[PDB]
């Protein structure tokens, strides 16, 4: 763990990010309806958008179409093309706040999660249809992921203090899991390697749990954020798992003795979103910062 | 709303 600084740039509020797979370039979505793309190696913006007024809480590379899909409070989805900046689609997805959206990783498949308390998946190769709705959840959808290893499976992390795996195709949960955050479930985060069945959750209050999935047990809990935890996560090749708090710090887990290995400050105040390509990046109240660890 | 900012 040598942690060092690539590029960091100040911004109006960062709510979402996300690394591209084949070039070096983070995007990220604001708080102001801005989505910036930058090259972090030579520090450039590769492309700019005033998407909406509204914040911006959701943003994906779609990389086989060339696309980012973003979503904000305005209801809306879009999604553009980010070599000609042309917006290819522009719908209301929910009648409220659209807080999360994963992209499927072989089939032309998103997931939306809102406040209107469902997951919703769109078919981009069937004209952006609505082909399911999840309904279940009594509050806030705040974080939807699909099962890598898995992906006909996706877990939704909800201000209902659960966390629920469903199937597609399927309308209720495989499982309803009681997290006993009981200030809700933030963000949700799958375990990518094959050795183990884990999923991860941050809540409000403070701490962070590492959940087998087939027994629906709780395996470890991560404590010692100061305030509200934003997000979780396994990194994909590092034994390590990252979390990022309004407490301004971000933490980073042994994720074999579940202890803390180092705390830090960036100093751009509340940490809100994470994206893993060793390559990290998270986005911040004041702007982001993209760290290589190894 | 709850999760506002």
């Amino acid at each position: 763990l040598d942690i060092k600084k690539t590029f960091s740039n100040r911004s109006d509020r960062v709510k979402g990010i996300d690394f591209h797979p084949t070039e070096p370039w983070v995007l990220t979505t604001l708080y102001s309806g801005r989505v910036e793309i930058w090259n972090y190696e030579t520090q450039v913006e590769v492309r700019s958008i005033q998407v909406t007024e509204t914040p911006v809480r959701a943003g994906k590379f779609i990389a086989r179409k060339n696309w980012i899909i973003v979503g904000s409070d305005d209801f809306r989805i879009r999604v553009f093309n980010y070599n000609t900046g042309e917006k290819v689609v522009d719908f209301e997805a929910h009648p409220d706040y659209i807080r999360s959206i994963a992209v499927h990783p072989t089939k032309p498949y998103v997931l939306s999660g809102s406040d209107d308390l469902t997951v919703k998946l769109w078919n981009w190769e069937n004209n952006w249809a609505l082909e399911q709705t999840f309904e279940g959840h009594e509050h806030f959808v705040m974080c939807v992921a699909f099962n890598p290893k898995d992906p006909s499976t996706f877990a939704s992390g909800c201000l209902d203090r659960t966390v629920k795996v469903w199937s597609l195709g399927q309308s209720t949960p495989n499982f309803t899991l009681t997290t006993g955050q009981e200030r809700g479930v933030n963000y949700v985060d799958y375990y990518p390697l094959p050795d183990k069945p884990y999923m991860i959750t941050a809540s409000d209050d403070l701490t962070i749990k590492i959940w087998d999935y087939q027994t629906k047990s709780c395996v470890a809990t991560l404590e010692g954020h100061m305030s509200n935890v934003s997000f979780a996560v396994f990194h994909p090749t590092l034994p390590i798992i990252i979390s990022g708090s309004e407490d301004g710090t971000l933490k980073i887990w042994n994720s074999s003795t579940y202890k803390v290995e180092k705390t830090l400050n960036v100093g751009l105040e509340r940490s809100w979103c994470i994206a893993t390509h060793n390559y990290i990046a998270s986005g911040f109240d004041n702007g982001f910062t993209v760290l290589s660890l190894g | 709303k709850e999760k506002s900012d």
